[PDB]
């Protein structure tokens, strides 16, 4: 049961009491992936207009 | 001096964010026309409340902070509401329509389409920084703008700021107070793609702070707005450290060393003390043994889970009030001869302890009582992985039979992402069990 | 009309209590993967607490306590007498035990020897009885030396405890026996003990000078009726109920069962319940909890009581299933659903 | 602002939206005149949804009138409301349709249909953010049937992101005006499988039986029918005309009750069906007894993938809760387990003209297979025989597209059935 590092302040304190010791995808990626999926969407539109069309 | 910027992401974060404003104002004797008497440095000053707050030549104290949402009905009620004068119009972004509930839809269709502007808005706050810290994410997970948008913004900032800490607090799905069946799959989806980009992230589960409104409150059906300043008072807690004077958790870089040992086990709990209801004729305050004994309490977890049956790999101790180390040590040493508190042979077992001697701030005619004391424990337990596991399951069951999934396909999202997002769901919830069992 | 499901197709125990349920009329068995239930009989391996108590308006009840393991694995229970005050190292009623890894894997070897050492020295009696939890795998030695190298030809962790070498002999047979109570703790961890037991008794003379024989040695209901040539002689199915071995008791040592053994069994129920109650405890959670268990207890001729260990899923004997079944839905299950005596258990008291 | 135009064509269509437009106008304190003269903000906060503001503060409904043959469309105009709506927003011919699918789709319906697309062009470029299209009609006829579902086609095309919502009415053997109706009903299904979110099913067998059984109604007319159409459609758009959080828009409902895409078809219900007061735990035993639906499938014959719920009045939201969890795990039998917490319920506090509370149902139920299952029976017990197929093959179809709806909707019967075990 030790307290350590205690620190005082007027509008606090704080402190440490130990028990016991121990025992990214780039712009240019991002921009890719949100360019597939719009694609993807507009292939599906496309596909629905030309059910349409027929 | 260092800045934080507080980022909120849909309904949820938006009218979060609203009640924390509000919280630190009071707090802060901050009106709200945006005037701070106390300060006498008008039009600037490195002062750690502004942190959080910018100034204004005409002595405006600013909140650092944005609102996104994909439809404008939730921000309009701040354009509009008590506060309307602290933020100025640039702070406020709103879309015309939502994502449906739908993580495709705010991360791909509309997110790809005002992604650079919410960038810019925030790029605004930032040249305002003298040492921008990081920021402060308000989220919820079953939103399809707070999942699906969100995840996205996590990766531009990572990108914009390679070097800023950022904290997430996420509000975890209740079906209680829930109307959206596809929310396990977009609180997955989000998760996943999210993980690698938040330092730190508080969840707190609605389901939890249903219960705390209706047990110790009394109120029958709780509403967002008794949700939402509750919630308030616990991130006040959190963030305590960073707009007043002390020497525990005095940057965002603080929480990660002391609360996240492993970097993708970042989802502390956290354990608020005491609620008690304002309408009460009036309570016996409840001394520090009493509190912090609380703390160990299940019925007062952020999140419905047992940590008799986990590991802890760290503890922390936020006090606010009337409260001194000696009593603190005091209860600690009776808690330990009668909790079950297992901590990782590789972690030392002790408890970083923060107290700030201002009692907490209550909003006037708000549901809460004005108490002299309280804590808030922020402790990261193998334990919260209940939460993963019983999210993960809901997304089995649909997702077995492809429930709802033509609706994330029909916005662009390719069904490989969401076994791609449940397999990193797996070895997330198998990184907890190697961990704590 | 409360709704049940089973997940635990092999357990006699509660598939006479699904039947009992069922009976009322007033219970409704779900598939097992239905997650709106009021009652679940859960599996024994892995059971997901985690997913209980998070239904909306459905006040959710299991028949386990999470981490009641502890006491029912065989390593687990040694490590918990030696490591708990409230038990202590130096506690009277469970044989000196030892926690032994293979060698193939803290461990108690060293620890163990010393002890050993020590008897052998001392002209005592140092008969020692090797066991594990993964058995149907017993072995009983005089020599240290087989009892550590039987345990390294397997791969999981064993105990060896003290030999009982001076057991209480029934008589007529000079036979063996052991003790099994039933004790059902309910949500409010209230401790009931069923108030009938059964011996179950070896059907062979007990032998001191030749433990290769484990006939007569351990008395296992499955060992008596596979491996015992003079099985169901004195008693049917080597089972003797309380008031056949009260009435023993009377006319040949002229003193009670409640006297002289059932005054330690439920002090010892107390101690090792009480003991976990902290950890275990239902209370203050999201959902409630009961569990049934099986003391398997041990008399040497003293009539001194033993622990010998604790089985979180008991079978019971064939002609008390319909009456602790029963006990199991009035006090278990209709005290928190209860339905539109003389009590068959003993309330065991105590602090909470 | 998010804005729905309403469609209503034909016959049923007009006579039916004729009566919705009469009873949410009274609900949003809208008069004959469109002149607001309410009492409470809830009225207007979403008017928007439905209405269009003009000068003088006059609220003109979003809706477009189309019908073949003008005799519905005028009694709609001499109506009671019939002032309120835009004069330019009706559109209609002069030959009908003579209760022919083939005359509203290919022939006659299509020399009518561009000019209904214009007048839907003029309401949606006045729009700030349109939804989506509602449209009512039967499927049993020839306009609303055959025109209507061109126009689904259409608008599809032209507005192919948006929302496409139907109110359709299944005819009856016990309330028919034709014998061809299982052809016209057939054909319309397969467009509707196809080019609609959401789709209730209104039969008009269940709106006969709840009129006779229920409401004790000697000799039920169209009139009495289109009554419980009215409270149904004004209960299922409670939530789009009012502020909430649960299925508070179009395509967030869809998402919330459509797990497969042309499993879109939805069984409603009401309650109660007199002066005395209805608790919640009636309310709730009503709306889901089978008595109260409006498709005429009994509920117990299959399994409920989702479930909308709405309570309109001053009630105990918290005994509304409890009264919903009570149904769930009093009858989980019925719910499929592998799509968790798939009832969801809403409270608005506006109650219906003359109700201190009542509730709404909406469920996606495969127990209306049984609903595609007598109209296809109708149908080959005539198609067998090639009965009445000259009125179709003189307006140019073929055998084949007859052969080929027949397969569609058999195929949609089998799509229930399996998701049903
Ligand atoms: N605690 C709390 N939870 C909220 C609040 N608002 C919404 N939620 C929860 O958030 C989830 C729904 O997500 P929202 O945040 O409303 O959706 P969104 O982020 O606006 O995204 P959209 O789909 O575009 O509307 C549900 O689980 C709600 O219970 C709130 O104000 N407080
Ligand atoms: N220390 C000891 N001294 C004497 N006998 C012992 C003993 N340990 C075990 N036994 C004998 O072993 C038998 C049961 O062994 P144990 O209970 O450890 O294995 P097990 O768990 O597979 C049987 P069960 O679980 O049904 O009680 C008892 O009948 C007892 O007579
Ligand atoms: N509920 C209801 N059904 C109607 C009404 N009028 C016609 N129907 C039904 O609709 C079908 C006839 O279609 P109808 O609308 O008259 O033909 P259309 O004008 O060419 O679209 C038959 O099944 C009728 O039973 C009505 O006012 N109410
Ligand atoms: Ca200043
Ligand atoms: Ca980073
Ligand atoms: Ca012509
Ligand atoms: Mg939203
Ligand atoms: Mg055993
Ligand atoms: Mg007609």
């Amino acid at each position: 049961m030790e307290v350590i590092e205690l620190n005082k302040c007027t509008s606090g304190q704080s402190f440490e009491v130990i028990l016991k010791p121990p025992s990214d995808p780039s712009l240019e990626e991002i921009q890719k992936k949100l360019e597939a999926a719009e694609e993807r969407r507009k292939y599906q539109e496309a596909e629905l207009l030309k059910h349409l069309a027929e | 001096m260092r800045e934080c910027i507080s980022i909120h992401v849909g309904q949820a974060g938006v009218q979060i964010g609203n009640a924390c404003w509000e919280l630190y104002c009071l707090e802060h004797g901050i009106q709200p026309d945006g005037q701070m008497p106390s300060d006498k440095t008008i039009g600037g000053g490195d002062d750690s409340f502004n942190t959080f707050f910018s100034e204004t030549g005409a002595g405006k104290h600013v909140p650092r902070a944005v609102f996104v949402d994909l439809e404008p009905t939730v921000i309009d009620e701040v354009r509009t509401g008590t506060y309307r004068q602290l933020f100025h119009p640039e702070q406020l972004i709103t879309g015309k329509e939502d994502a449906a509930n739908n993580y495709a839809r705010g991360h791909y269709t509309i997110g790809k389409e005002i992604i650079d502007l919410v960038l810019d808005r925030i790029r605004k706050l930032a040249d305002q920084c003298t040492g921008l810290q990081g920021f402060l994410v308000f989220h919820s997970f079953g939103g399809g703008t707070g999942s699906g948008f969100t995840s996205l913004l996590m990766e531009r900032l990572s990108v914009d700021y390679g070097k800023k800490s950022k904290l997430e607090f996420s509000i975890y799905p209740a079906p209680q107070v829930s109307t959206a069946v596809v929310e396990p799959y977009n609180s997955i989806l989000t998760t996943h793609t999210t993980l690698e980009h938040s330092d730190c992230a508080f969840m707190v589960d609605n389901e939890a702070i249903y219960d705390i409104c209706r047990r110790n409150l009394d109120i029958e059906r709780p509403t967002y707005t008794n949700l939402n300043r509750l919630i308030s008072q616990i991130v006040s807690s959190i963030t305590a450290s960073l707009r007043f004077d002390g020497a525990l958790n005095v940057d965002l870089t603080e929480f990660q060393t002391n609360l996240v040992p492993y970097p993708r086990i970042h989802f502390p709990l956290a354990t608020y003390a005491p609620v008690i209801s304002a309408e009460k004729a009036y309570h016996e305050q409840l001394s520090v043994a009493e509190i912090t004994n609380a703390c160990f309490e299940p019925a007062n977890q952020m999140v419905k889970c047992d940590p008799r049956h986990g590991k802890y790999m760290a503890c922390c101790l936020l006090y606010r009030g009337d409260v001194v180390p000696k009593d603190v040590n005091a209860a600690i040493a009776t808690i330990k001869t009668k909790r079950s508190i297992q901590f990782v042979d590789w972690c030392p077992t002790g408890f970083k302890v923060g107290i700030n001697y201002q009692p907490p701030t209550v909003v006037p005619g708000g549901d809460l009582a004005k108490v002299q004391r309280a804590v808030c424990m922020l402790s990261n337990t193998t334990a919260i992985a209940e939460a993963w596991a019983r999210l993960d399951h809901k997304f089995d069951l649909m997702y077995a039979k492809r429930a709802f999934v033509h609706w994330y396909v029909g916005e662009g999202m390719e069904e490989g992402e969401f076994s791609e997002a449940r397999e990193d769901m797996a070895a997330l919830e198998k990184d907890y069990e190697e961990v704590g069992v | 009309m409360y709704t049940f499901v089973v997940r635990d197709e092999n357990s006699s125990v509660y598939a006479e209590v699904s039947r009992l349920l069922l009976a009322t009329g007033q219970w409704k068995r779900l598939r097992k993967d239905n997650p709106r239930f009021n009652l679940m009989l859960g599996e024994r391996n892995r059971l997901p607490f985690g997913r209980l108590g998070h239904e909306p308006g459905l006040v959710q009840l299991v028949n386990y306590y999470r981490g009641a393991d502890k006491l029912c694995r065989k390593a687990s229970l040694v490590k918990l007498i030696k490591t708990s005050p409230e038990l202590s190292e130096s506690c009277t009623w469970f044989p000196e035990s030892y926690v032994i890894y293979p060698t193939n894997l803290t461990d108690e070897r060293e620890v163990f020897l010393a002890a050993y050492n020590r008897r052998r020295e001392g002209r005592e009696g140092n008969v020692w009885i090797a066991k594990s939890s993964a058995g149907a795998g017993i072995l009983i030695s005089s020599e240290a030396s087989e009892l550590l190298d039987f345990i390294d030809e397997q791969g999981q962790v064993h105990v060896i405890q003290k030999y009982l070498e001076k057991p209480l002999l029934l008589e007529p047979g000079h036979r063996k026996f052991d003790i099994r109570s039933w004790v059902l703790v309910d949500h409010l961890y209230n401790i009931y003990l069923y108030r009938e037991g059964v011996l179950r008794t070896s059907s062979e003379p007990y032998n001191s000078a030749n433990f290769q024989d484990k006939t007569c040695h351990l008395t296992n209901h499955c060992i008596q009726k596979e491996y015992s040539k003079n099985y169901g002689r004195y008693e049917e199915g080597n089972e003797m109920f309380f008031e056949e071995f009260n009435q023993y008791l009377m006319d040949a040592l002229n003193t009670t069962l409640e006297n002289s053994i059932l005054l330690q069994i439920k002090h010892i129920i107390r101690s090792c319940l009480m003991c976990i109650e902290p950890a275990i405890s239902t209370k203050h959670l999201h959902y409630q909890s009961f569990q049934l268990f099986g003391f398997d207890f041990m008399v040497d001729e003293e009539l001194k009581v033993w622990l010998i260990e604790v089985n979180g899923a008991p079978a019971c004997a064939q002609k008390l299933y319909a009456e602790l079944c029963q006990g199991i839905v009035d006090v278990a299950i209709s005290s928190v659903f209860p339905l539109a005596p003389t009590s068959i258990f003993i309330k065991l008291h105590h602090h909470h | 602002m998010r804005e729905i135009v309403h469609i209503q064509a034909g016959q049923c269509g007009n006579q039916i939206g004729a009566k919705f437009w009469e009873v949410i106008s009274d609900e949003h304190g809208i008069d004959p005149t469109g002149s607001y003269h309410g009492d409470s903000d809830l009225q207007l906060e979403r008017i928007n949804v439905y209405y269009n503001e003009a000068t003088g503060n006059k609220y003109v409904p979003r809706a477009i009138l189309v019908d073949l043959e003008p005799g519905t469309m005028d009694s709609v105009r001499s109506g009671p409301f019939g002032q309120i709506f835009r004069p330019d927003n009706f559109v209609f011919g002069q030959s009908g349709a003579g209760n022919n699918w083939a005359k509203g789709h290919y022939t006659e319906g299509a020399e009518l249909v561009d000019s209904v697309l214009d007048v839907v062009r003029k309401e949606s470029e006045s729009c700030d953010c349109l939804q989506g299209f509602q449209l009512t009609h039967s499927l049993g006829g020839g306009t609303g049937s055959g025109m209507g579902t061109l126009l689904i086609s259409k608008i599809r095309e032209e507005y192919p992101d948006r929302i496409m919502n139907t109110f359709s009415v299944m005819p009856s053997p016990k309330v028919s005006d034709t014998v061809v109706e299982p052809y016209n009903a057939t054909l319309s299904v397969h467009q509707l499988v196809e080019n609609t979110d959401e789709t209730y099913c209104i039969d008009n067998e269940a709106l006969y039986d709840i009129c006779f059984r229920t409401l004790k109604l000697t000799t039920p007319t169209y009139g009495d029918l289109n009554h419980l159409v009215s409270a149904t459609m004004s209960g299922v758009t409670t939530c789009l005309r009012f502020p909430g959080q649960l299925n508070a828009d179009l395509r967030k409902l869809a998402v919330n009750m459509v797990p497969f895409p042309r499993l879109h078809f939805f069984m409603p219900g009401f309650a109660p069906l007199q002066y005395r007061a209805l608790t919640v735990p009636e309310l709730t035993q009503q709306m889901f007894d089978s008595k109260n639906m409006m498709a005429a499938c009994d509920p117990r014959h299959g399994r409920y993938l989702t479930v909308a719920a709405i309570f309109r009045g001053r009630m105990s939201m918290k005994e509304v809760d409890e009264q919903m969890l009570n149904v769930q795990n009093k009858n989980s039998s019925y719910f499929v387990e592998w799509i968790p917490n798939n009832v969801k319920t809403a409270v608005c506090d506006i109650p219906p003209r003359g109700l201190k509370m009542s509730a709404t149902f909406i469920g996606n139920s495969t127990a209306i297979q049984e609903l595609f299952k007598r109209i296809s029976e109708q149908f080959t017990a005539m198609f067998r025989r090639k009965a009445f197929l000259h009125w179709y093959t003189g307006e140019g179809m073929d055998e084949m597209e007859f052969t080929e709806a027949e397969s569609n909707m058999n195929d949609l019967v089998s799509e229930y059935q399996q998701y049903q075990d």
